[PDB]
RNA sequence: AGCAUUUGUCUAAAAUACUUCCAUUAAUCAAGAACGAAAGUUAAGGGAGUGAAGACGAUCAGAUACCGUCGUAAUCUUAACCAUAAACUAUGCCGACUAGGUGUUGGAUGAAGUGCUUCCUUCAGUACCUUAUGAGAAAUCAAAGUCUUUGGGUUCUGGGG
RNA sequence: AGUCUGGUGCCAGCAGCCGCGGUAAUUCCAGCUCCAAUAGCGUAUAUUAAAAUUGUUGCAGUUAAAACGCUCGUAGUUGA
């Protein structure tokens, strides 16, 4: 209830640095005198809610696909795949991925899944040319340019990514059948990162 | 519409092609005009009524 | 024929799931399959088959220390004469390689064009719905509508793309310098282009848009 | 003859080679904080996306459809 | 000298579905790859068994780039299995 | 000097609609302007517009509709016979269907189609589409 | 155009601020006028260095040139004149509207380093970087955009070599 | 609408323009066939369209031609 909250807040998810983002100051709280941003996260929540709802409004989780070039994100993606069978791409982005009808890589999916905008950057952009909406764990000083849903995360930290992550498969898992949303889901957490 | 020179030079206009025959019963207003085909203007020549009737056999012919 | 589409969207076609061109037209999908346009197209059933035209091949050269490299680019011109106009180009280095590629080009770039009236209904859309103006290079060029019985003009160019998009009265105009033609039919399709893009009043009214083919076909999706 | 999709955000037309734009489906849910079947739709153009614009667009049709709490 | 592409191919094939029957011996080595691989050539056999060979030594050593072993694969699955005030004051200034 | 401040209002609208912000906020206001406004909603264009009180000039605010597709000014407002009336249009409207050109005449600002009907000339005062 | 030693004197200037005054005085402007680098002219100084002209030594096929050494006129000041320069933001000037960020110079507003100093917010200048389903022939241009979807105001200029 | 048949051979010559002609000429001189318009068709000169290439509609002036060296300013034009 305020626990999924404070866990949020317990992990350095709030701590935005370095620029604002002029678009991302709405969920921005305050700028600290220390040079960091201060991030709403409440609304942060709900959006994630607002993302699992269009990710179970996508009726085959395949169809879905997974990116992080991050490579502490990578094992954080693979993760959320063995949950929920949405693709992972990790390592070396593809551009024809997307946009190369034969290629051997090749994916036509519904909904793409995005770490961060700005390391995860040229998929996105390919992305929008092969009109997929992309959802985006954004940061500060990461771009907001060809993302429909927005969820506002520290990108730089492991444990926000994981976190994110974490909320999102037991949100997805609540609105799917697997697991009544009174009970806590509890299938091997907080195992989600490596060296 | 309902200016009057136009629905007078209009009914006239109109009145002279069915005079003409070149708007027969089926078409009967000013954006049938604008239907009017070269063809239909050139089954007007005698040659063609001639031909058509079957007094000669052949529009040379006729 | 034989037949086998690489991506799952051209199998709904293949497989009749998808019933006609509108559809993918209208959730605006990209294609990258000319089995899709050949399934649409067909010489019988459909009511009006595309008809294609070579509209102009030209020579073109890399030039070397030694030899020329001499390439071709050819540019096609498709409609079926009642709605869908194409206007396809390649650059390769043998002829009829090149016709071949143009004509895939075409294909891909197969467009719905809209038509209105001049005036009051007369139950046939027959000129463009209104003045639409399209760029490239130098050579802007616009279509202007007109009332019936007042034919297409305009360079042979342009008489043909306007006879593909099955427009039968229209104004034309240009503005530059002429000449250049692969830029001109490239800015005579620009123009034809937006004329079904353009908004008018009769879309003022708000109205549902269907669920996507990616989800009405999910499961025969996930099949195969 | 048909009539083509109109951007949710901008109310703006959307062509058919334009090749950018989505249509975002949104999950209803039941009172107990599960999926319902029934699932709410809106189309976003790849303009809006282009100039980034989006996601506060989608944060106000969320509001008018009652979907959001917080409008901005 | 080097190795080209079609020797480092063969190589990362082997190793892939043949780990368990490589060992550190060159000699033994020529004599793998030819039960394994109906190499064409002596020359082109060695060079697949010198390279196979010096993978054998940088495998153990470190993971290597570009191939799998099954094992590893089970091993890594295996393997990975209010608050304080200087952590308060952001909290605080949300409420 | 100030220059013609239907003209740069309108551009600022035409602008806000180009943008899709869909509403606008009028530095300057006018008795004209306001009744341009008007027509525009008069024609289905605009929705509600504020016109807020500052003792030198008001403001005003308008909604967009997602609606217009240009709004433009005849500068300056040129005089012009009935039947001259026929080739501005001609020359102007992207539709004969649809746009509208809007002139001045004794009975105040309005269409093409009224002061025809009217059979009054005018002033020629702006366009939109 | 152009303007860099020190201090003084006589002067102008813009922004900021203003619950100060006026009440449309304005904008751009044929005609006309002012100012206008370097060189040139004319006169007085002054005339060191530099140094158009000019003189030699070379260099070199020759070299009257680059290069070396010398060196008048000029460069400097006062007093008159002269009125052109790639006198180039090769972008007339005023007007509005458009998109962000990094800076930066001059003020005002708030807060905290120790009245002063810093930082925050905001103005008038001023550059850069990225973005332009904006523009353009592209280079590029936040203007060269908002211009066949062509009329914010106005001056000047061009019509193949 | 002809890589048609012979002759000339950077000559003779033709051809609004591009060009053709230095030995196998698809342009010259013949012959043949074909094509366009037709009791009319060539030729010159002048003129309109062509030319949104003089631009009210409706031009252009960073780099292609073109912003007065600069500012003030009367007439001028424009006027919250």
């Amino acid at each position: 209830k305020e626990e999924s909250i404070a866990k949020m807040l317990i992990c350095k998810v709030h701590i935005g640095t370095k620029n604002l983002e002029n678009k991302m100051k709405r969920y921005v709280y305050t700028r600290a005198k220390d040079g960091v941003h201060i991030i709403n996260l409440a609304k942060t929540y709900e959006k994630l809610q607002l993302a699992a709802r269009i990710i179970v409004a996508i009726s085959n989780p395949a169809d879905v696909v997974v990116v992080s070039a991050r490579p502490f994100g990578s094992r954080a993606v693979l993760k959320f795949a063995q949950y929920t069978g949405a693709q992972a791409i990790a390592g070396r982005w593809t551009p024809g991925m997307l946009t190369n009808q034969i290629i051997q890589k090749f994916t036509e999916p519904r909904l793409l899944i995005v770490t961060d905008p700005r390391t995860d950057a040229q998929s996105v952009k390919e992305s929008a040319y092969a009109n997929i909406p992309v959802i985006a764990l954004c940061d500060s000083d990461s771009p907001l340019e060809h993302v429909d849903i927005a969820i506002p995360c520290n990108n730089k930290g492991k444990e926000s990514i994981a976190l994110m992550y974490w909320l999102l498969a037991q949100e997805v898992l609540y609105l799917k059948g697997v697991i009544p949303r009174s009970e806590p889901w509890n299938v091997m957490v907080d195992m989600f990162l490596w060296r | 519409e309902k200016s009057s020179k136009r629905i007078f030079q209009g009914e006239a206009l109109l009145r002279r092609m069915v005079r003409q025959g070149l708007l027969g019963e089926n078409e009967e207003k000013l954006d049938y005009v604008l239907g009017l085909t070269l063809p239909k203007l050139l089954e007007r020549r005698l040659q063609t009524k001639v031909f058509k009737l079957g007094l000669a056999k052949s529009v040379h012919h006729a | 024929k034989n037949w086998v589409p690489v991506t799952k969207l051209g199998r709904l076609v293949k497989e009749g799931k998808i019933v006609s061109i509108e559809e993918i037209y209208l959730h605006s999908l990209p294609i990258k399959e000319y089995q899709i346009i050949d399934y649409f197209f067909q010489p019988n059933e459909c009511s009006h088959p595309l008809k294609d035209d070579v509209v102009k091949i030209m020579p073109v050269q890399k030039q070397t220390r030694a030899g020329q490299r001499t390439r071709f680019k050819a540019f096609v011109a498709i409609g079926d004469g009642n709605g869908h106009c194409g206007l396809g180009v390649k650059c390769a280095k043998e002829v009829a390689t090149a016709i071949r590629g143009a004509i895939i080009s075409a294909k891909l770039s197969l467009i719905p064009v809209r038509r209105g009236y001049w005036g009051n209904k007369i139950g046939d859309p027959h000129t463009v719905p209104m003045k639409v103006s399209g760029k490239c290079g130098s050579v802007r060029i616009r279509l202007v509508p007109a009332p019936r019985g007042t034919q297409i003009v305009g360079a042979p160019t342009t008489k043909k793309m306007l006879n593909f998009a099955g427009i039968k009265d229209c104004f034309s105009s240009s503005c530059g310098k002429t000449k250049t033609k692969g830029n001109f039919l490239r800015a005579i399709f620009n123009a034809l282009s937006k004329t079904y893009g353009y908004l008018t009043p009769d879309l003022w009214k708000v109205t549902n848009f269907d669920k996507s083919p990616y989800e009405e076909w999910s499961d025969f999706l996930e099949t195969y | 003859i048909y009539i083509p999709r109109k951007c949710s955000a901008t109310s703006r037309l959307i062509p058919a080679k334009e090749h950018g734009a989505v249509q975002i489906n949104v999950g209803m849910v039941d009172a107990n904080g599960v999926y319902n079947g029934k699932t709410e739709t809106f189309a976003i153009s790849g303009h809006v996306r282009q100039n980034g614009e989006s996601d506060a667009c989608l944060n106000r049709l969320m509001y008018e459809k009652k979907l959001l709490s917080f409008q901005n | 000298r080097v190795r080209t592409k079609t020797i480092k191919r063969a190589a990362r094939q082997i190793v892939e579905k043949y780990y368990a029957k490589l060992t550190l011996d060159f000699q033994i080595n020529k004599k793998i790859t030819e039960e394994v691989a109906i190499i064409p050539s002596k020359r082109m056999k060695n060079k697949v068994a010198g390279f196979v060979t010096h993978l054998m030594k940088r495998i153990q050593k470190g993971p290597v780039r570009g191939i799998s072993l099954k094992l590893q694969e089970e091993e890594r699955e295996r393997r990975l299995d209010y608050v304080e005030p200087d952590t308060l004051r952001m909290i605080k200034s949300l409420g | 000097v100030r220059m013609s401040v239907l003209a740069d209002c309108l551009k600022t609208i035409n602008n806000a609609e180009k943008r899709g912000r869909r509403q606008v906020l009028i530095r300057p206001s006018s008795k004209v302007v306001i009744k341009f406004l008007q027509y525009m909603q008069k024609k289905g264009y605009i929705g509600s517009f504020e016109i807020v009180d500052d003792h030198r000039s008001g403001k005003i605010v308008v909604n967009l509709l997602g609606r217009i597709n240009k709004c433009a000014v005849i500068s300056p407002r040129y005089d012009v016979k009935l039947d001259e009336i026929e080739k501005i249009i001609t020359s102007i409207l992207p539709s004969r269907l649809f746009g509208h050109l809007i002139l001045t005449t004794p009975y105040g600002i309005m269409d093409h189609e009224e002061a025809r009907r009217k059979h009054t000339g005018g002033k020629v005062l702006g366009f939109f589409f």
